[PDB]
RNA sequence: UUGAGUGUUUAACCCUCUAACCCGCACCACUAAUCGUGGUGGGAGACAGUGUCAGAUGGGCAGUUUGACUGG
RNA sequence: GUAUGAGUAGCGAAAGACAGGUGAGAAUCCUGUCCACCGUAUGACUAAGGUUUCCUGGGGAAGGCUCGUCCGCCCAGGGUUAGUCGGGACCUAAGCCGAGGCCGAUAGGCGUAGGCGAUGGACAACAGGUUGAUAUUCCUGUACCAGUUGUUUGUUUGAGCAAUGGAGGGACGCAGUAGGCUAAGGAAUGCAUGCGAUUGGAAGUGCAUGUCCAAGCAAUGAGUCUUGAGUAGAGUUAAAUGCUUUACUCUUUAAGGACAAGUUGUGACGGGGAGCGAAAUAGUAGCGAAGUUCCUGACGUCACACUGCCAAGAAAAGCUUCUAGUGAGAAAACAACUGCCCGUACCGUAAACCGACACAGGUAGUCGAGGAGAGUAUCCUAAGGUGAGCGAGCGAACUCUCGUUAAGGAACUCGGCAAAAUGACCCCGUAACUUCGGGAGAAGGGGUGCUGACUUCGGUCAGCCGCAGUGAAUAGGCCCAAGCGACUGUUUAUCAAAAACACAGGUCUCUGCAAAAUCGUAAGAUGAAGUAUAGGGGCUGACGCCUGCCCGGUGCUGGA
């Protein structure tokens, strides 16, 4: 559930945060961790690319596993975790053979499960199978855009796809944001809804919090000088003294697009929704 | 080389004293062993080496005539006996 | 009141030194200029 | 660069193929390697990318111009 | 090159005085005595940095804001000693370099294998003595680590050794209290000496001084952490009796295993120790008493051990196992031998570093005592350091820094600017308003020294003295109203700290992943080892109530 504080500093007054309670321990599996940098937006060149970005706290990298290519042995559920580098909560799981492996936390996973991971799989929470396999109208995560390489799509807390209908070597899915696709018969996904979803609704409360997470702040175009911003200068406040609002290169930002117009992928995607 | 190793020794009121306890200061070449000392002491005198000590010496800024430049470097050694002796004057 | 120079031995040797000129195209134009007009001091 | 077949209309157009061209897909060898090169599948395909020419748009950036008389 | 201003400004925070030495010459050098200053530092140790400034014997032309017989200055000689300390012959982070490679008018840019690179990991010695100048380096005593020589059975493997391979391990955040030990501190038992010449004191209760010790080895140990076994199977590229793991069965205050500050012996018939003190130039050589009890007690160490939280907290080698393995026969006794290169002086909150200066500035880390105190605050002091490189007189105007002031009390000035006033601890009390936390130390008042008695305990009663009892030093003035910005934060190094910037929250829009966006000719990169509850761009700026009308124009999107 969402935590509410209590009005006992200025600094606290409206601040929310998590309960932490579907996660069971807090002490990561040691041969799944490798080291991490914070590039803090900065290039091989060793410029700023991206703005905004840089200097929190540390972290370690977990491996997951977005392929699931291990088939026709169960494999058992031992923890529920926290993981820094996304907004999903994390599984740590038993092979038989004895191999370890973590994944994503699906809406309603429980400890003690058994999951199987190929074509002749259930259709289960967890399970992982090929898209052809799975029947129209199933709720489905972590998916594969090609054969092989891992699943790319709906990863974040709370998010899910839909099967729509199938037909020659392409299934249809309506993806989260709405937009309608095809994808190739031949790759994989899994059953359920991302988890931990209430996320959506923490409100972070001070400036520091989000100081923690590795964000600097961000000053506006209009509060500059006619050399550092289009939208600088003039005495006083001043409105947009322009048509079309831009970008610090130009580029206006209301509603005007940049996606490809020659898209090799624009052969695949019926109907355009929401961008 | 054993023979362009030692150069000469050394005379001054520090190393009378050692000459009591059966110690003995040389000016060695510089790029010498410890190992390589003892070798040619052992080899030019018939004595029998405990342990060499060794040190390295910093040139001095000199100025005589409107004109500075610093001296040589050194290479100092200090030659510990079992029970024997060298006679040097 | 913290001044503009203040020393270090690793830095000037890795930022002023031989080597450093010599790993550059424009460090041994440097080092020739240097040779050419009759320096006792080529590089620091 | 760039190839092949059918059909629909007055040449153009919609297509289908697979061998070029592409792959920030998988497995294999050089091999201590998430680079690279070869090999086999899979995907995509005469499109894309790249060269020459042409029309738009373009204070993002550049070079300049913005007269004289005059109880100042 | 030389004048004028002119023998003028200044001589860079601070306590000295006298006696006697030396000498051509002394406020300024030496020796003494008393006085004064710092003491969470102006004391002790060290990493940078400097580079001979360090010690001894001479000198006085220049340097030293005066002087100089003196010196961090000048001349001549001399000083730095390591198997164990810090670095290399060990490991890796960021970053850097990069055989082949990929890119590109040239020059060149990037990057794979593999390397370099500590500010981190690993790693065997201590206590005392000694010089004019070095000491975990020399010497004394007693150790430890890695090797070498000698005297004390089928390389199949049941001897031994064993991987560039399989594994285990190394291996990690912030906050908060509690416990245990030791260092350090205080007050009284033992010692040793000696009795006041200004009124008084031979002392169970009187003055001054002192009141202990290592590494290694052996014994144990305040305590802390962790369940353990059996069978049937997966697996671990070949093999494993090693490691990972699924299912079942017994087991749980238990048992086993692991780690542990310290303490007591020995080391030690040794060392140090108040003082005593020579045969001569020596407080010198040399000779030495005593080692107690009680109180307080560390964020030093056990130890990031335990608890709680969210922002979720390096890598690699040494190390330890298991086999695969070219593969006579090496285990452990004693003895005696071997063990390389670089640094090591001296300054280091400073006259030796950075500031052109012997400059009121700046400089990482450890140690840092007593009384009264919560304290590393404050005042006075201990161990230690210092009297600060121009002086002697006088005691005008004026300028600066300080102390006091009749009566009045903001009449001053742009403005109570600057001063004065409040200030510690204990007790009583305390409004509007409010987001219910606050406002609040609201406001306003009272107590405080010393002796005796009782003290249930914490205090209370009786008495005494002064103008005054937190008798010095250190320590909120408060109240009623209105504008701006919610708040903590940030800003014009050197005339502007704010109502400006940021901020948590709101909303619009772009982006289906070789994402959009940005660096770059490209290769390659960030975004991101992310995937629409995610990432970029514009505006507004906690929270509460709300956010009207217009699509003609201009942009944007869709159209045909």
């Amino acid at each position: 559930a969402i935590k509410k504080y209590k009005p006992t500093t200025n600094g606290r007054r409206n601040m929310t945060s998590s309960d932490f309670a579907e996660i069971t321990t807090s002490t990561p599996e040691k041969s799944l961790l490798q080291p991490l940098k914070n590039n803090a937006g900065r290039n091989n060149n060793g410029r700023i690319t991206v703005r905004h970005q840089g200097g929190g706290h540390k972290r370690q990298y977990r491996v997951i596993d977005f392929k699931r290519n291990k088939d026709n042995v169960a494999a058992v559920v031992k923890t529920i975790e926290y993981d820094p580098n996304r907004s999903a909560n994390i599984a740590l799981v038993h092979y038989e053979d004895g191999v370890k492996a973590y994944i994503l936390a699906p809406k309603g996973l429980e400890v003690g499960m058994r999951l199987v991971s190929g074509p002749e799989a259930d259709i289960k929470v967890g399970n992982a199978l090929p898209l052809e396999n799975i029947p129209v109208g199933t709720v489905i995560h972590n998916i594969e855009m090609k054969p092989g390489k891992g699943g790319q799509l709906i990863r974040s807390a709370g998010t899910s796809a839909q099967v729509l209908g199938k037909e020659g070597k392409y299934v249809l899915i309506r993806l989260n944001s709405g937009e309608v696709r095809m994808i190739l018969a031949t790759c994989r996904a899994t059953i359920g809804s991302v988890g931990n979803e209430q996320h959506e609704l923490i409100n972070i409360g001070k400036a520091g919090r989000s100081r923690w997470m590795r964000k600097r702040p961000t000053v506006r175009g209009s509060v500059m000088n006619p050399n550092d911003h289009p939208h600088g200068g003039g005495e006083g406040k001043t409105p947009i003294g322009r048509k079309a609002p831009v970008s610090p290169w130009g580029q206006p930002a209301i509603g005007y697009k940049t996606r490809n117009k020659k898209a090799k992928s624009d052969k695949l995607i019926v109907r355009r929704r929401t961008k | 080389e054993l023979l362009d190793v030692i150069k000469r020794p050394v005379i001054t009121e520090k190393s009378m004293l050692a000459m009591d306890e059966k110690k003995y200061t040389f000016e060695v070449d510089t790029r010498a062993n410890k190992t390589l000392v003892k070798q040619a002491v052992e080899s030019a005198f018939d004595v029998k080496v405990a342990n060499v000590n060794i040190l390295n010496v910093r040139p001095k800024f000199k100025r005589m005539g409107k004109y500075a430049g610093y001296t040589k470097k050194r290479r100092k050694a200090i030659v510990t006996l079992t029970e024997d002796s060298k006679e040097i004057q | 009141m913290k001044r503009t120079y203040q020393p270090n031995k690793r830095k000037r040797q890795k930022v002023h030194g031989f080597r450093k000129r010599m790993s550059t195209k424009n460090g041994r134009r440097v080092l020739a200029s240097r040779r050419r007009k009759g320096r006792k001091v080529i590089s620091a």
